[PDB]
């Protein structure tokens, strides 16, 4: 079965350029059709261009004309993409597609790369600030209350857990949100029977690898 | 053919010059594969 | 039989699903398919 | 350029049922199209090409149809692996576009939310910006509404909404409303309230507190 794999995550800055690339593994290369397409988060997919993995042909888009380029290396059987004059919009996930096989060209994407994540930012690495989310006895709902562990003003998704896997029930971890300041923020929450409020110990567990920080905070009701 | 391709001073485009070349024995082998011509191409007649 | 058809085949801006050979060493014996693609060798400096 | 818009938008279903999707085109298409399945956080998988053909390795349930402009996908029985969006691709002309996204969700008696608010933490009060969290958990309808009422006034622009994705086991939805502001606004205000309007709820429900 043909498969496509490619590079990991990237982070860049405005005005720069980035080079993503995907390696092919196909039973024959009968004028193969590596063929790029991108997706801004929560948006319509957008199509880049197609390289003629047979020889050299380079039909490109039109919204992206004059600033993106594509090449490939025959011996390594990989496909090379290049974009310049980046800007905050092109924050997206980038995809390799193609691989007809029977006939030589199509225009439908039947073999998809597992995805490449590109973030166009102006900030830099920063640790996440942490605050507890204490409930009150005012809202004792069915003898159960909610509780969480906020994270604010950080940049490169945070792995969050409660008492290092000790708790699994009712856990909730919301997706991140961009702010005006250009920093990300997350809120994670969970509810427990209020009966065990004052007699148990809950501490969220956050791991931000791009800054290597590990923070724990006991929640005081 | 040898001297035109190796003439030392070529004219400018507007004053291009001709040669009523005739009654001779061409040989396009080396001219084809001199391995130095950045642009050989033509029409009407196949290169070979 | 032949009939005009671009209303089905000419994707606007350009179709590229249709390819045809241009250079081959031999003229083609009737009724054979020669799918495989390689590179052509002309005179000296043969290219593979 | 060719425009591609899908009229259905989001849809609803339950296991073992049939669904239909419409993909309309601004111009005429000569049955050039394909249908992609995309689970969350994965890569697209192709299902149908040339608007009719069934590509190998897929369940036989899927089936295309249609020609000209209005195009249709349809599945007989609804298996679990059908729970994701679906896109339509045109390839009649140049720059090839895509649809909007058509998601399907399991449908069941509406579950009403449980509302929660959190006052800002005093450690956050040391920093210099104020954060307020209004929470909604396990409410099956997604098109809900939350508004903030501070000192008996509505508040706009400074609020952000983040909504979870529906859980397989839970099959419900959960939401957080965050209100952020600078300290100078904080003590200037005495009472804080977030209000939520929900289909399952009999009446709009207000939850609130004041400082201390």
């Amino acid at each position: 079965q043909v498969q496509l794999v490619q590079s990991g995550a990237e982070v860049k800055k405005p005005g720069a350029s980035v080079k993503v690339s995907c390696k092919a593994s196909g039973y024959t290369f009968t004028t193969y059709a590596m063929h790029w397409v991108r997706q801004a988060p929560g948006q319509r997919l957008e199509w880049m261009g197609w390289i003629n993995a047979g020889n050299g042909n380079t039909k490109y888009s039109q919204k992206f004309q004059g600033r993106v380029t594509i090449t490939r290396d025959t011996s390594a059987s990989t496909a090379y993409m290049e974009l310049s004059s980046l800007r905050s919009e092109d924050t997206a996930v980038y995809y390799c597609a193609g691989g007809g096989g029977r006939r030589l060209q199509f225009d439908y994407f039947d073999y998809w790369g597992q995805g490449t994540l590109v973030t166009v930012s102006s900030a830099s690495t920063k640790g996440p600030s942490v605050f507890p989310l204490a409930p009150s006895s005012k809202s004792t709902s069915g003898g159960t209350a909610a509780l969480g562990c906020l994270v604010k003003d950080y940049f490169p998704p945070v792995t969050v857990s409660w008492n290092s896997g000790a708790l699994t029930s009712g856990v909730h971890t919301f997706p991140a949100v961009l702010q005006s300041s250009g920093l990300y923020s997350l809120s994670s929450v969970v509810t427990v029977p209020s009966s065990s409020l004052g007699t148990q110990t809950y501490i969220c567990n956050v791991n931000h690898k791009p800054s290597n920080t590990k923070v724990d905070k006991k929640v005081e009701p | 053919f040898g001297e035109v391709f190796n003439a030392t001073r070529f004219a400018s485009v507007y004053a291009w010059n001709r040669k009523r070349i005739s009654n001779c024995v061409a040989d396009y082998s080396v001219l084809y594969n001199s391995a130095s011509f950045s642009t050989f191409k033509c029409y009407g007649v196949s290169p070979t | 039989i032949a009939w005009n058809s671009n209303n089905l085949d000419s994707k606007v801006g350009g179709n590229y699903n249709y390819l045809y050979r241009l250079f081959r060493k031999s003229n083609l014996k009737p009724f054979e398919r020669d799918i495989s693609t390689e590179i052509y060798q002309a005179g000296s400096t043969p290219c593979n | 350029d060719i425009q591609m818009t899908q009229s259905p938008s989001t849809l609803s279903a339950s296991v073992g049922d049939r669904v239909t999707i419409t993909c309309r085109a601004s111009q005429s298409i000569s049955s050039w199209l394909a249908w992609y399945q995309q689970k969350p956080g994965k890569a697209p998988k192709l299902l149908i090409y040339d608007a009719s053909s069934l590509e190998s390795g897929v369940p036989s349930r899927f089936s295309g149809s249609g020609s000209g402009t209005e195009f249709t996908l349809t599945i007989s029985s609804l298996q679990p692996d059908d729970f994701a969006t679906y896109y339509c691709q045109q390839y009649n002309g140049y720059p090839w576009t895509f649809g909007q996204g058509t998601k399907v969700e399991i449908k069941r008696t509406v579950a009403a939310p449980s509302v929660f608010i959190f006052p800002p933490s005093d450690e956050q009060l040391k920093s210099g910006t104020a954060s307020v969290v209004c929470l909604l958990n396990n409410f099956y309808p997604r098109e809900a509404k939350v508004q903030w009422k501070v000192d008996n006034a509505l508040q706009s622009g400074n609020s952000q909404e983040s909504v979870t994705e529906q859980d397989s086991k839970d099959s419900t939805y959960s939401l957080s409303s965050t209100l952020t502001l600078s300290k100078a606004d904080y003590e200037k205000h005495k009472v804080y309230a977030c209000e939520v309007t929900h289909q399952g709820l009999s009446s709009p429900v207000t939850k609130s507190f004041n400082r201390g």
